RNA sequence: UGCUCGCUU
């Protein structure tokens, strides 16, 4: 449990989950299933451009709650994030800048 | 694995850069074989091959 | 000239990673994507049109370097 | 009016040198000197 | 080869590791870490970033794997561009 | 106060094991982290 | 004025690639060396020219194009005898406050070399009589950041006599 | 028990003893005196080598007059090795 | 960020001002917001030196011009500062070449005062 | 943290950091163990390579040789307990270039 | 925080 093997070579990180497993042949073999509460804990963070602007608003319109969405947005100016549980998530969707 | 109630780790990379890195070079269709010996692990298992 | 010709899988990824990042950093497209909203598709079709504007500079372990295009390199 | 100085540079390690701090370098690094042996104040708030 | 490479056969225990390596950090890392460690100090010993443990340790990209070679970019560019001439001198 | 609207509806609402003192307005993370 | 030789590590963010590489260079430079003085130099204006551009890097951090240029930029430096001419933008008892045209207000003449009838009331009063001249006659710079301007220099004015101006 | 302290201790510590006047007398004057204009006449020797100045800011005319003059010893190239002739 | 020679080249003031009249017209051709709402000192340092150098009589001058009056000064063994303070003052009065320059003894001969007044009104 | 009921993270252990050597994914192993889990920025002075605050160095009284640094908190506590036991670490910076 | 215990991998 030392600083070189317990907090260099090996050390915990976020953004991972430890689950039981089940067969389900429906599936690719590069392919893996995810629960759905997970997936709302799982949070990836994707940046705005000129590609995926509407799927990102229609994400931030969704909200947390429904599955398809996101939690919370961190604008290019300032660095304060903003949590989409509360506020107007149209305003936030609306007031979305490129970066 | 054996589906007996093991657990399993998922992640989840938070760059660009990794996903892809994990995409291409720890690709499932692209570590069909092992490094051992060229013997491809991924392939059918019990009721399957019968 | 001397290394081989064919692009190695390292390269792809690193190549693939670099053109995601700066796609998702607001760089211009030479594909014309139809509705790829992930930065890893549009940066996978651009390496199979090969049109990815990043050259590789291979060094070797004495000091020398190299440069390679993307296009000039072999794909599998 | 305004003097130029560099805000961020892209520092890279290059090798750490090992060595040794002598009394002199070491009072120099530090800041103040402990020599009180108690931990916390008296008062009820136990301050430091 | 690795184990006779040096023309004798080293082990790899924690002894044939420290006269093959030289990685301070890596072999601080692996065993006798504050014995390597005092040792290194006394010998003012630098150690650089060129192998994985350490550039693990410090943060750095590895130079192993995708990141033994470098990316430019090709951007429309004129290298040596035409330098404006002094008429004063 | 918030930092963007000023408002002073700060609620500490932790998500998913996420301790955040949150405005209840306009959802301006103020601080997060423990 | 003079030339000054740098090499500068300039970085360029992907949304900058259709732009062309030397023009992006040249604004960037501009836009970090515009009113701002470097120490042991002087004050520098704009960017002259760029003279060598090597290999454009990109880093497999922040992923933007890295580029070791070498330009030569204009500063105002004198050579310590140098003649200007400016326009007094204020005046205080113990020295007048001349500035170079709409250039920086740094120039401070003291006032202990001109014929014995200087002193300032401060009525604004320049000098009782027997575009106003000055000779640069020492630099000087220091640092701002001490803790967790920079160019003043000394001016004099003999006597030039002034035939158009007392 | 030895009593806490609540400040360091001072960074001089004062102590009763102190140093004994120095020795008197025209010998240690004329020593002195010696001293000092051995410090004088030694910086201004050829042996006293100076940096050498460099980044001129440009020529003038006044630089014949403001030259600084001053002669150079030869040393022995038969005693000293050949690796050291300019 | 660190600089080479503070000193390399001396240049007079029309090299400044056809420097700031070039990155002027590149500017009002090729102007960009978000570029401009990053640093406006350029735009000011830029638009006050050309101001200046417009309030100085630099204008109305041309390299062959500046060639011209160099290789006229070059057989009056002048020194660079002397004829860089020369181009860059356009004198017309001789006060100004007798007092104001330096390095006035043995050098005015006060028949060559004439020569450069001729030189540098030509 | 550890456990669950603590809200703990997994762990990548010795095992994981060597497929990942392996599998050579250098950006993934450093956005692994360096930018989600410990990423910090230190400060590092130039001229004794000892350890800054807020861009000034104590040691030598200056600022001007001091410059941030991307570094894992578990390094910097190993390079401070270093400092402690009396093998202080000269970190010597350079250019990325 | 430390340690112990009992457990699924
Ligand atoms: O080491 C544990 C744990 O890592 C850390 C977590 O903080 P909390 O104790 O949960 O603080 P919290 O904010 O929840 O309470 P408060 O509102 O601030 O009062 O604390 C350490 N820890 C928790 N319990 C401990 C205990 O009983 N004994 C020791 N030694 N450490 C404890
Ligand atoms: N101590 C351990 N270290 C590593 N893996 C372990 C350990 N204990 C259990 N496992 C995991 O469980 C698996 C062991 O199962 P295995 O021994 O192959 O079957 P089994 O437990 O003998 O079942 P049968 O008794 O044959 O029905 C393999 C390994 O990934
Ligand atoms: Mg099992
Ligand atoms: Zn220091």
């Amino acid at each position: 449990q030392g600083r070189f093997r317990g907090n260099l070579s090996g050390k915990r990180v976020d953004f991972s989950g430890r689950t039981v497993i089940s067969p389900d042949p429906n599936l690719r073999i590069d392919e893996v299933a995810v629960p759905v509460h997970v997936a709302k804990i799982l949070t990836f963070p994707e940046k705005v451009n000129k590609a995926n602007i509407n799927f990102l608003r229609k994400l931030v319109q969704n909200g947390p709650e429904v599955h398809p969405g996101a939690n919370f947005i961190q604008q290019r100016h300032t660095q304060m994030k903003r949590f989409l549980k509360y506020g107007n998530r149209e305003k936030m969707a609306q007031e979305l800048k490129y970066g | 694995a054996d589906f007996d109630g093991d657990e399993m780790n998922l992640h989840l990379p938070q760059t660009e850069e990794a996903k892809a890195e994990a995409l291409v070079l720890m690709g499932t269709k692209a570590n069909l074989v092992t490094p051992r010996n060229g013997e491809p692990l991924i392939a059918a298992i019990q009721d399957f091959l019968t | 000239r001397i290394t081989t010709p064919y692009m190695t899988k390292y390269e792809r990824a690193r190549v693939l990673g670099t053109r995601a990042l700066q796609i998702a950093m607001c760089a211009p497209v030479m594909v014309e994507l139809e509705g790829e909203t992930d930065p890893l598709l549009i940066a996978m079709k651009e390496l199979k049109a090969r049109k990815i504007p990043i050259i590789i500079r291979r060094y070797l372990p004495d000091g020398s370097y190299e440069d390679w295009g993307v296009d000039e390199l072999i794909i599998t | 009016k305004e003097q130029f100085r560099e805000t961020d540079v892209a520092k890279k390690i290059s090798h750490i040198c090992f060595g040794m701090k002598s009394p002199e370098e070491m009072r120099q690094q530090a800041h103040i000197q402990v020599v009180s042996k108690n931990l916390y104040s008296q008062d009820n708030q136990h301050a430091p | 080869d690795l184990m006779t490479y040096k023309g004798e056969v080293l082990g790899i225990t924690r002894f044939g590791l420290a006269k093959m390596k030289e990685s301070v950090l890596m072999l601080a890392s692996f065993e006798k870490t504050a014995d390597h460690l005092f040792d290194a100090a006394y010998f003012g010993q630098k150690d650089s970033v060129c192998g994985v443990s350490e550039c693990i340790i410090m943060g750095i990209p590895m130079n192993i794997g995708t990141g033994l070679f470098k990316l430019l970019h090709k951007a429309d560019r004129d290298p040596n561009p035409p330098k404006r001439p002094l008429i004063f001198d | 106060r918030c930092p963007d609207c000023g408002s002073t509806e700060l609620v500490e609402d932790s998500h998913y094991s996420q301790s955040q003192l949150v405005c209840s307005d306009c959802g301006c993370v103020v601080t997060e982290g423990v | 004025f003079v030339l000054v030789e740098m090499v500068d590590t300039v970085r360029i963010p992907p949304w900058q690639f259709e732009r062309k590489l030397n023009d992006s260079i040249a604004e960037e430079l501009n836009k970090k060396l515009a009113n701002k003085v470097v120490y042991n130099v002087g004050l520098c204006i704009c960017l002259f020219d760029i003279t060598k551009l090597e290999d454009a890097y990109v880093f497999p951090g922040d992923g933007a194009s890295h580029t070791k240029v070498h330009f030569r930029c204009v500063v105002f430096h004198p050579f310590l005898d140098e003649i200007l001419i400016g326009k007094i933008k204020g005046c205080s008892p113990e020295g007048v406050h001349v500035s170079l045209g709409f250039f920086d207000d740094i120039l401070i003449p003291p006032e202990s070399l001109q014929q014995p009838a200087k002193f300032d009331e401060a009525e604004q009063v320049w000098v009782w009589e027997y575009g106003e001249e000055i000779r640069f006659r020492v630099v000087d710079e220091s640092f701002v950041d001490t803790s967790p301007y920079t160019l003043v220099g000394s001016i004099s004015e003999p006597g030039l006599g002034l035939l158009s101006w007392w | 028990l030895p009593d806490v302290v609540l400040k360091p201790p001072p960074l001089f510590p004062d102590t009763d003893y102190k140093p004994v006047p120095l020795k008197t007398g025209e010998g240690e004057e004329y020593m002195l005196a010696l001293k000092q204009e051995l410090r004088e006449t030694m910086k201004r020797m050829p042996y006293f080598i100076e940096t050498p100045e460099e980044r001129q800011d440009i020529e003038r005319y006044s630089k014949r007059y403001m030259k600084v003059y001053k002669e150079e010893w030869i040393p022995d190239w038969r005693r000293l090795p050949r690796e050291m002739m300019p | 960020m660190e600089v080479k020679d503070a000193n390399s080249a001396l240049l007079s003031n029309y090299e400044v001002f056809q420097l700031l009249t070039d990155l002027k017209e590149q500017r009002k051709e090729s102007g960009k917001n978000k570029h401009s709402s990053g640093q406006q000192n350029l735009n000011t340092i830029t638009y006050e030196t050309l101001k200046y150098i417009s309030k100085t009589p630099c204008r109305h001058q041309s390299p062959e011009i500046v060639r011209e009056f160099l290789t006229a000064l070059k057989s009056h063994k002048l020194t660079k500062a002397e004829k860089l303070q020369l181009l860059n003052h356009r004198p017309v009065t001789a006060v100004e070449i007798q007092l104001m320059v330096e390095e006035s003894e043995e050098r005015l001969t006060e028949e060559q005062i004439e020569a450069l007044l001729h030189t540098v009104t030509s | 943290t550890e456990g669950r009921s603590r809200d703990g993270g997994l762990r990548l252990g010795e095992m994981e950091r060597d497929c990942l050597i392996g599998y050579g994914a250098s950006m993934l192993l450093l956005e692994r163990l360096m930018i989600s889990s410990d990423a910090f920025e230190v400060d590092v002075c130039g001229q004794c390579g000892l350890l800054g605050y807020s861009g000034w160095c104590h040691y030598c009284k200056s600022s001007c040789h001091v410059s941030s640094l991307r570094i894992p908190y578990a390094c910097k506590l190993l390079f401070q307990e270093l400092q402690s036991m009396n093998i202080i670490p000269r970190l010597k910076l350079s250019k990325y270039n």
